[PDB]
């Protein structure tokens, strides 16, 4: 999981 | 907005597609390419080609169960073409560059059409 | 195989999924969750969801146009999980965290899960 | 497009  | 992505997502979607594919669930449309036959989505054909998006989203044609492609299509072409669709791995070779060129051009797969004239620009 | 592969695929597929779930085109389904009605395609979510896998492969419940869910499944956490299944985007807030977990546990999405249970361990 |  990212900050996209 | 302050979501969180999950990179693996779309990839992760694309493979389950194809194992839907692969054991023929949910299928709901047969492209024919002359004398060969392809089961798919119509929801993945749409989404990957321009040809498919123009044709399921006529009002009478979203409702046919079969498409018969133009004469002059190859079915190998056609074949590689629906494996990148639902793989976004692409067997391309000096063999059949050509058809999946031309194959690519008529469904209306712009990045496929690009590396295509690359490779073929690359040979000249 | 000696295949090239074209990055973005995978995700722009998926962004023309969710404008075909926008535009309502060829959505099959209807979620039912208490008085709230979602539209999707089938394939979507069972490309996303174990639960939606097991009862859209079930001979009897394939052919279903309508799914009622739970009544314990909160509308918002299902709105915001059919959102992550179209676009990897997850909208993860403190006052949505318990029932996004919950809806993510019995549709059975172990990635959604698993991100909620380490926001929610990093808070105590 | 890369080699996977
Ligand atoms: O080279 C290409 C690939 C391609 C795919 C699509 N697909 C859709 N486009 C839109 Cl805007 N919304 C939903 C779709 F399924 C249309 C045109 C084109 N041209
Ligand atoms: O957490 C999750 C997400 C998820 C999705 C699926 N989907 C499919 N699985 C397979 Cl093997 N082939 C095709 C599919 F559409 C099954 C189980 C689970 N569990
Ligand atoms: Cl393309
Ligand atoms: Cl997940």
């Amino acid at each position: 999981w990212v900050i996209p | 907005d302050s979501c969180i992505q999950f990179t693996r997502h779309a990839s992760d979607v694309l493979l389950n597609l194809n194992r839907l594919r692969s054991r023929d669930i949910l299928t709901d449309v047969v492209i024919v390419v002359s004398r060969e036959q392809f089961r798919a989505h119509k929801t993945v054909l749409m989404a990957c080609s321009g040809l498919f998006y123009s044709i399921f989203t006529d009002q009478l044609k979203c409702n046919l169960s079969v498409i018969n492609l133009d004469p002059e299509i190859n079915p190998e072409g056609f074949c590689i073409l629906l494996d990148f669709m639902y793989t976004s791995r692409l067997n391309l070779r000096e063999g059949n560059i050509m058809a999946v060129m031309a194959t690519a051009m008529y469904l209306q797969m712009e990045h496929v059409v690009d590396t295509c004239r690359k490779f073929i620009k690359a040979s000249e």
